[PDB]
DNA sequence: CAGGTCATTCAGGTCAG
DNA sequence: CTGACCTGAAATGACCTG
């Protein structure tokens, strides 16, 4: 996955991504609000840490193209 | 996830952003809910040891340790959000009228 | 692979001890 | 008062639909 560490279920929206970042981004823009990092957009998005920060994960989504 | 970052006991996952045990989770929740902290007063110098056995010996040191490690006092629902939750759960229990609506 | 499911995986309340 | 145990909302992420 161009976002976390997990395998990609092919391409979705703006890049190949996992069903986790897929579902995550699938839900985000639809029922959209505004995530806010509790830290300083440093949160390393990886398989074991991806759900920790929705800000970084979202920005990370649109950042790598989506 | 495995051990409580506040006292070292076995933890039950994330609670208020930190890996904690049911003990520190409950204590934190109740201190914030009832604003009990101001009355907390260490009876020596705030250097008390907080471990899985001594955690209840000094309420102030235990709370200052919960803050230090990063427990989020903002994840403890205020009265409007807490009451909204109870309201929701009670009214949801209206699955009762549907059960009887089946037949 | 846009599309939906929808079983599964952290809050407040409880009450014995 | 504490905390082991519980209830259930809500979010995640697997797996199907055409
Ligand atoms: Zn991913
Ligand atoms: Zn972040
Ligand atoms: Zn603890
Ligand atoms: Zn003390």
């Amino acid at each position: 996955c161009a976002i976390c560490g997990d395998r990609s279920s092919g391409k979705h929206y703006g890049v190949y991504s996992c069903e986790g970042c897929k579902g995550f981004f699938k839900r985000t823009v639809r029922k959209d609000l505004t995530y806010t990092c509790r830290d300083n957009k440093d949160c390393l998005i990886d398989k074991r840490q991806r759900n920790r920060c929705q800000y970084c994960r979202y920005q990370k989504c649109l950042a790598m193209g989506m | 996830d495995e051990l409580c970052v506040v006292c070292g006991d076995k933890a039950t996952g994330y609670h208020y952003r930190c890996i904690t045990c049911e003990g520190c989770k409950g204590f934190f929740r109740r201190t914030i809910q009832k604003n009990l902290h101001p009355s907390y007063s260490c009876k020596y110098e705030g250097k008390c040891v907080i471990d899985k056995v001594t955690r209840n010996q000094c309420q102030e040191c235990r709370f200052k340790k919960c803050i230090y490690v990063g427990m989020a006092t903002d994840l403890v629902l205020d009265d409007s959000k807490r009451l909204a939750k109870r309201k929701l759960i009670e009214e949801n229990r209206e699955k009762r009228r549907r059960e009887e609506l089946e037949k």
